[PDB]
DNA sequence: AAGTACT
DNA sequence: AGTACTTTCCGGTCAT
RNA sequence: UCGACCAGGA
């Protein structure tokens, strides 16, 4: 898969380490400064500016170049880019924690709010479960709002022991939109409401202790709290936000490629304020704009209404939305995919096939193909199918040689020619007795998918045997069914040895067989039984002839 | 073991875990009127020596965590008074094979 | 056609291991990417010709692997990265068990 | 790693071949056979790999070894030869 | 590539790649404490020329042999005698081995597996580290200075007199030509 | 849901039921390690029936003109009557079938004696029958030792778990117990000879078969049982097309959710 | 300096070669992809020792193609120069920027200005040399060099060495 | 005893319809719901919170929400989950894949 | 629509 | 007790 | 040529 050999050893993923990007890494990784927000037109001149998409990153226009990485389009995954923000911004999804963390540590000095000194704390420090310490620790110090400097040790409540210092009262905190605000209570009276600048929070975290990280559900190497705050923004490469060209002289940009466009703009505008007429706090009116965009770009279905509608009132597909369950990546792209070597039509019963068979219409059997490997055992038969062509039935439609190149049997000036080579593959037509996976959704049974024997037949329908009807749970009132075709000598095996209908006969779901006899056959099998019912020679003979395994003994 | 009637003062109970090794337990009368272990449903449990336990583990190649658990406050866990770490052996009747041996560690 | 969630669940129940893979990889996505044996990412600048491999940053050129995973998964990952989250792809377990 | 390797003695798994095992052995063997691998049985004229495999597997002339991992990671090794084939 | 008997758990930040100097600080792949296949520990393996010439020849030879069990089914004088052992058990395109045999066979200092044996039995009473216990064997040295200077890892590990005696018994064992 | 919540559960090579963590969920799949497919409703004769009838069927007394096997059944019939060393095995057997009785009546209190159990014995014999054209006329040729001592030698081989130790070999006995009750129920001296005139040939066959057949009904380490069990419940949940309790579908939903406020709460006190 | 390190390699064998003398083939290929190789972490792989007791272990069969993969554990003779390592070899090429000595499978180069002063460079010589008061360095002349710095690259290793210290020069 | 009920009830839901399910199944489920500690629900609220990997739970009801707090708490995934592999395109340790297969060079010679 | 869990 | 928040296989039209 | 809706099929 992918094609083109790589002297790189190949393995399987064994572990997945989850973490958070460190601004420093993000930068190292990147191969693009990403300064301009525009797309291309070097003054209308078509290409791509060293600005956004391809300031060295992936490509388009069917042209090798991927930082000489060549290979072009198919093979060159994307190469992340970055974009140095102006000022720290939250991470739309982490806000929750970033807050819950501050309530766990006090500013100025930045350190825990409950040492081994407080006993209720001890118990919360033995619990080995990042998700649980941090869910208990928090519940314990969200209340205390005074960075204690002296506490009563394991002895007398009379004697006071010392530790870290700076009693600077701790402000309770609440969430207003994408910003954190808290009040500081003054005694003698009345509050003191001020906005917690990212620049500030970020800092308090940077200073939190090494063993403090960890004590709270974190990891010194992969996810330091200080990273929940975005300083450097990774820039997904085309393939993540590909275009769509209507030939040429038009556009086709993707949703994401815009929010960056926005994020970029909104970023620059800011910068050009702190180095110019800076009416101090007429800026934090444009710094919320960055915090917004760089927020909506990831998540766009929040509580603070503003959907960040894109001209035309269309919502905007945020990254999060792409993964959100069903119809999306995870659930609709990975856990279940569209696949090749498959067909579907209308099913109709046929009292003439064996249980384990399935009638496949020539139409399809000439479409669906099975890759067979040229071997001395079959060379002959195989070369024949090839010759035969891709239009006659028992034939084939593709021969592939070692030199990883497809010979399209229906065009190639050598169709009729060609001598096979042991080792070559000859994608041929599905033939009588090619195990296949037959099925009728909704699939809620082992049995909703069984392996049948392919029996190429005329007319347009999958003709399944009656008795294997109740397992798929099907009628012919216009019901359709799916057929999947194996691909590897061993794949078949997996069907034929575990999925074959004969096997499914007795079901564990209820320790009793799961297919029987119905309609005519049943209704009739009763009548044909009755004491009252007798049959005479002439017929008893045909009947006998019908059971294929008749020992020939009238 | 101390059997209170209607209740104990929240000022008192915070004096039990203050004299180790020794341990104390609090039981309400109304809860002991009937022995729960006598109930049709509740199968009989059993304590395991920290010998019999270190065994169960070695014989299944199990780590403490992968073991089925019982609540530190679970009714029967109290009846026998388990301790965070003690394993109980639950032996019950079965409609598939007369008797079934199960184990419950504690949390 | 579509080999949906349910169609998976069945094969899993069947124990039709390889077949499942075959439906999910070879007969659909299936893509080949390169990794950094150090920082489990797609960083690797594979020139698959002059065999150069690099990966400035974790700075390599030596410890590199190659893997086969559904293109959709690659994307899943890249997408996660753009959200500043890191999905490390390691080719050897070190946590035992 | 050999502490995770269990001796041919002390062995404890099923003495019989699991349906999945054989299912896969046959497949795997078939695959290899179709690959032009060497065949260890006289083909009584057979020419279908999974058919030849079914044959190899009945004279137990299949050079394969099923390694059976356990929940903790230690494994046991058995040979198509050994393994009884009921079914 | 070709992994090396020690899975060093690299946790992301690969940055500390020290220098390589005759400070006896050789790459992590050459600590004095490396691991053998059986799983045991074992001192690094330092080869002084001519001691290597013998290990190679020794294998390149015993190869030509087990290369025939299966077949059925004086300075300038050794240059020719070796070229053959190669054009028989070598890849022929291992232009390195060739050149490694010339060099190894020209600058060698011993011809008898008995002489090389004494050399070793001698230097191996020094407690010195393998790399030194090599250079000393493959480098002419008349003075404690020519020595303690071309192998600066020595300097304080051995009295000049002592090292000088060793150098004496070396030129005395140094096979002629 | 049901599915996604049990994907990862399969029987591992040790014959334990676990998930992706390795957390044992069942120590022996289905509390018996048998694959649902190889099972049928059999009847534990030893349970029902009057204390009276029980005797008339399973009781053998070699020290009694009216409670001994009539020599018309056993070849060595007359030379047995009175033998004391046999009447001890003959009594061991009976004290067992009895222990069995009480045991079952402690498990299946309903009295219901028909249960799904691996190895269909009724049939396995029915074949032993017409396979050897056994005549209900002439006498058997089994030693009473033959019978009682082979039946015992049988249970030894119905292995589910294998382990080379106590804790394990102990579970073995457990996960077999019930099946054996049924075994001892159908291979009781009196029965084996009076009801199904088995010859030594027949019997030795009946045994061999029961063993092999059993050994097949064991579960295969590999089975992704979870996905199975899930569907097995969830499937007939779709077919549910619909005394004043909460009902089906809506109730099932109620249970899987573990809802505090169930529409019907009831509670039956005897 | 030359070493004998314990290495291992993974070879992916096609079902094709699943013959009778497979072991044979494996070994054979082991050799094709090792003897003559080069790394920064192993340097020059020169020769596989104990050709006979080469451990193959059971190889496992991959799972899409029958190709099996064995972790061939072996042992061999290696050699990777180091900075500060003193070694003597034979000169090969000599220019106006220096001569290049050849310490074994490797080539150490010495810069004109990394030598002494009294040693100039004679151009109109045949073959090309470097003259002194009493010394003369050219082609075959044997030198003893002190490798100042190493530079790994592709399938080889180069380095620059000096002869400006004592007990360094010709012999 | 709870289990015993939880089962008994579940059994009744399937019996009230006149259908039949072999113990083992309803049992297994009733068990999965109980072991952990008490009554773990078959819903995003319960089971999909267990120590199971991320990618696995990731595929059901909370996805991103779950993935986010995965990299934030630097989780590590075993890739022992059926799902896990399905997402990676690898053969899951399931039936056919609950073991490895090897060519025993030795036995590969006695065969000829 | 509902239900829970979360605050 | 109230407030807040996520989940619920396979034509034609219009327009981004 | 990503999509939103509507009608409909088992
Ligand atoms: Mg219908
Ligand atoms: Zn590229
Ligand atoms: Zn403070
Ligand atoms: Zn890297």
């Amino acid at each position: 898969v992918g094609q083109q050999y790589s002297s790189a050893p190949l393995r399987t993923v064994k572990e997945v380490q989850f973490g958070l990007f460190s601004p420093e890494e993000v930068r190292a990784i990147s191969v693009a400064k990403i300064r301009f927000p525009e797309t291309m037109d070097e003054t209308q001149t078509r290409a791509k500016i060293g600005g956004l998409n391809d300031p060295r990153l992936g490509s388009i226009d069917r042209n090798l170049k991927c930082q000489t990485c060549q290979e072009g389009m198919n093979e060159c995954p994307g190469h992340f880019g970055h974009i140095d923000l102006a000022k720290p911004v939250f991470h739309v999804g982490f806000i929750a924690k970033i807050k819950k963390v501050c309530e766990c540590v006090c500013m100025h000095c930045g350190k825990l709010l409950l040492d081994e000194h407080n006993e209720l704390m001890r118990q919360a420090l033995a619990i080995k479960d990042s998700k649980k310490r941090f869910a208990a620790i928090w519940t314990l110090c969200k209340t205390k709002m005074v960075c204690e400097t002296d506490v009563p040790s394991e002895d007398d409540p009379t004697q006071l022991v010392s530790r870290g210092g700076c009693g600077n009262t701790q402000p309770t905190i609440r969430k207003d939109g994408l910003k954190l605000v808290g009040s500081w209570k003054k005694d003698r009276d009345e509050p003191e409401l001020r906005v917690l600048s990212t620049e500030e929070i970020l800092n308090i975290f940077k200073h939190i202790s090494v063993k403090d990280f960890t004590s709270l559900g974190f990891n010194e190497v992969f996810s330091r709290p200080e990273w929940m705050i975005l300083t450097c923004l990774p820039v997904p490469p085309p393939p993540v936000r590909p275009s769509i060209s209507f030939n040429e002289s038009q556009r086709g940009e993707d949703d994401l490629t815009f929010k960056l466009a926005d994020i970029l703009k909104a970023n620059i505008s800011l910068e050009t304020l702190e180095h110019n007429g800076a009416p101090h706090h007429a800026i934090e009116e444009a710094e919320s704009l960055l915090q917004f965009h760089v927020a909506t770009y990831m998540d766009n279905d929040i509580a603070g209404q503003p959907q960040a509608l894109q001209k035309s009132g269309r919502p905007v597909k945020s990254i999060r939305a792409r993964l959100k369950g069903k119809e999306g990546r995870i659930r609709g792209n990975l856990m279940g995919k569209r696949v090749d070597f498959s067909a579907r039509t209308v099913i109709s019963g046929d009292p003439n096939l064996e249980l384990d068979q399935v009638g496949v219409p020539k139409s399809i059997a000439k479409t669906l193909t099975y890759p067979e490997v040229v071997t001395p055992y079959n060379i002959d038969r195989l070369t024949q199918l090839v010759r035969n062509g891709p239009n006659e039935h028992p034939g084939a439609k593709y021969v592939i040689r070692d030199s990883g190149d497809r010979i399209d049997l229906r065009y190639s000036k050598r169709a009729g020619d060609i001598q096979l080579q042991y080792g070559w593959k000859v994608e041929r037509h599905i033939m009588d007795n090619d195990p296949v996976l037959f099925n009728r959704q909704p699939s809620l049974h082992k049995m909703s998918m069984m392996a049948h024997r392919v029996k190429v037949i005329p007319y347009s329908t999958f003709r399944l045997n009656l008795s294997v009807t109740s397992p798929y749970n099907a009628d012919f009132d216009g019901d359709e069914m799916n057929l999947h075709v194996p691909q590897s000598e061993e794949t078949r095996a997996e069907l034929s040895q575990l999925c074959a209908v004969p096997l499914q006969i007795v079901s564990p779901q209820s320790n009793k067989p799961c297919m029987g006899i119905v309609q005519d056959t049943l209704c009739g099998i009763r009548k044909l039984t009755l004491r009252d019912t007798f049959i005479e020679l002439d017929q008893v003979l045909n009947m006998l002839y019908w059971v294929p395994d008749w020992d020939g003994v009238i | 073991i101390f059997v209170y009637q209607n209740n104990i003062t929240p000022s008192a109970m915070k004096l039990v875990p203050s004299i180790p090794p020794a341990t104390i337990e609090t039981f309400n009368e109304a809860a002991l009127v009937v022995n729960i272990t006598h109930h049709e449903l509740v199968p009989k449990h059993i304590r395991l020596s920290s010998d019999e336990k270190r065994e169960l583990l070695k014989r299944y190649r199990l780590k403490e965590s992968q073991l089925p658990r019982i609540q530190r406050a679970d009714p029967v866990a109290l009846y026998l008074g388990l301790k965070r770490g003690e394993v109980v052996k639950i032996i019950r009747k079965s409609e598939t094979s007369g008797r079934y041996a199960s184990y419950r560690i504690c949390m | 056609l579509r080999f949906g969630e349910m169609e998976r669940d069945c094969m899993i129940a069947h124990g039709a291991a390889s077949f499942l893979k075959e439906r999910l990889m070879e007969a659909s996505d299936a893509f080949r990417v390169h990794i950094c044996g150090i920082c489990g990412l797609m960083t690797v600048i594979a020139k698959l010709n002059h065999n150069q491999f690099e990966c400035k940053g974790c700075d390599n050129k030596i410890d590199i692997y190659q893997i086969h995973i559904p293109y959709a998964a690659k994307l899943l990952f890249q997408e996660l990265m753009a959200m500043n989250i890191t999905p490390r792809l390691y080719t050897d377990r070190s946590r035992d068990f | 790693l050999k502490e995770k390797a269990i001796p041919k003695d002390q062995r404890a798994t099923t003495p019989y071949m699991t349906k999945y095992e054989r299912a896969r052995i046959l497949g795997t063997r078939a695959l290899q056979i179709s690959m032009n691998a060497p065949v260890f049985v006289d083909l009584e004229g057979e020419t279908d790999p999974l058919r030849i495999a079914m044959k190899e597997l009945a004279e137990k002339k299949i050079p394969l070894v099923i390694r059976r991992y356990l929940p903790d990671g230690s494994f046991e090794d058995w040979s198509v030869e050994e393994l009884i084939v009921d079914l | 590539s070709t992994s090396t008997f020690q899975t060093r758990r690299r946790r992301l930040k690969k940055v500390e790649e020290e220098e390589n100097a005759a400070t006896l600080q050789l790459g992590q792949e050459f600590q004095l404490k490396q691991i053998n296949h059986q799983g045991e520990e074992e001192e690094l393996i330092a080869l002084n020329l001519s001691e290597a010439r013998l290990v190679i020849k020794e294998a390149l030879v015993e190869r030509r042999r087990a290369f025939k069990r299966s077949q059925k089914k004086t300075r300038e004088k050794e240059l020719e005698s070796i070229d053959v052992l190669l054009e028989q058990t070598t890849g022929g395109n291992n232009k390195d081995l060739k050149n490694t045999m010339q060099y190894l066979t020209n600058f060698s200092r011993f011809r008898d597996q008995e002489t090389v044996g004494a050399v070793i039995q001698l230097l191996k009473s020094t407690g010195l580290h393998p790399f030194e216990v090599a250079q000393l064997g493959s480098l002419a040295c008349d003075t404690a200075d020519e020595a303690k200077t071309l192998i600066p890892s020595l300097n304080n590990k051995i009295s000049d007199d002592e090292l000088e005696r060793i150098l004496k018994e070396l030129s005395n064992l140094e096979t002629l030509y | 849901r049901l599915v996604k919540a049990l994907e990862d559960i399969m029987v591992h090579y040790d014959n334990t039921t676990r998930n992706s963590l390795g957390n044992v969920i069942q120590f022996i799949y289905g509390e018996d390690g048998m694959d649902a497919a190889h099972i049928e409703k059999q009847s534990l004769d030893t349970i029902g029936g009057s204390d009276a009838a029980f005797e008339k069927r399973y009781r053998v007394d070699l020290l009694n003109t009216d409670h001994t096997l009539d020599p018309s059944l056993l070849e060595s019939g007359s030379e047995i009557l009175g033998d004391l060393k046999l009447q001890v095995l003959l009594d061991e057997e009976y004290k067992q079938l009895v222990k069995d009785r009480k045991f079952l009546r402690e498990v299946f209190v309903d009295g219901e004696a028909n249960w799904p159990l691996p190895v269909n014995i009724r049939r396995i014999i029915q074949n032993a029958q017409q396979t050897f054209h056994i005549d209900h006329t002439k006498p058997s040729d089994l030693t009473i030792k033959d019978i009682v001592l082979g039946v015992k030698d049988l249970q030894e081989n119905l292995l589910v778990l294998r382990g080379k130790n106590e804790i394990i070999q102990n579970a073995q006995r457990d996960a077999v117990t019930l099946f054996c009750c049924l075994l001892r129920s159908r291979l009781a001296t009196r029965r084996v000879l009076q009801e199904y005139r088995l010859t030594k040939q027949a019997f030795d066959w009946v045994l061999s078969n029961i063993e092999a057949q059993f050994l097949r009904s064991v579960v295969h380490p590999g089975e992704m049982v979870g996905v199975l069990a899930a569907q097995s419940i969830g499937e007939p949940a779709t077919q549910m097309t619909l005394k004043k309790v909460t009902s089906g579908v809506p109730r099932l939903k109620e249970i899987l959710n573990v809802a505090k406020n169930m529409k019907t709460p009831s509670l039956t006190v005897y | 300096m030359f070493f004998i390190k314990d290495l291992s390699l993974n070879i992916t064998l096609h079902p094709s070669f699943f013959g009778p003398r497979m072991k044979q083939y494996l070994k054979t290929k082991l050799l094709e992809e090792v003897e003559g190789s080069c790394t920064g972490k192993f340097g020059y792989i020169l020769c596989v020792l104990d050709y006979d007791n080469i451990d193959i272990q059971r190889g496992r069969i991959l799972p899409t193609d029958g190709s099996a993969e064995f972790n061939v554990k072996y042992r061999a003779v290696v050699f990777k120069p180091f900075k500060g390592e003193v070694v003597d070899g034979t000169v090969v090429s000599c220019s106006q920027h220096g001569f290049e000595v050849q310490v074994g499978p490797m080539k150490v180069f010495v810069t004109k200005h990394l030598m002494p002063q009294d040693l100039t460079f004679n151009a109109g010589s045949n073959p090309p040399s470097y003259q002194s008061s009493e010394d003369v360095i050219t082609i075959k002349s044997r030198i003893r060099v002190k490798i100042e710095g190493c530079i790994s690259q592709v399938s080889s290793i180069h380095a620059i060495g000096s002869i400006k210290e004592d007990y360094l020069g010709a012999i | 005893a709870g289990r015993a009920a939880l089962y008994k009830e579940v059994y009744n839901v399937i019996a009230s319809d006149g259908s039949y399910v072999n113990y083992r199944h309803m049992a297994l489920l009733v068990d999965v719901m109980t072991t952990q500690g008490g009554l773990t629900s078959v819903t995003r609220h319960g089971f999909n919170r267990s120590n199971t990997g991320a990618l696995m739970r990731c595929s059901f009801e909370e996805t991103v929400e779950i993935l986010f707090e995965a990299g934030a708490s630097a989780e590590l995934d075993d890739c022992r989950g059926v799902s896990e592999n399905v997402i990676l395109g690898q053969m899951a340790p399931i039936g056919t894949g609950a073991f490895d297969v090897m060519i025993d060079e030795e036995s590969l010679v006695k065969y000829m």
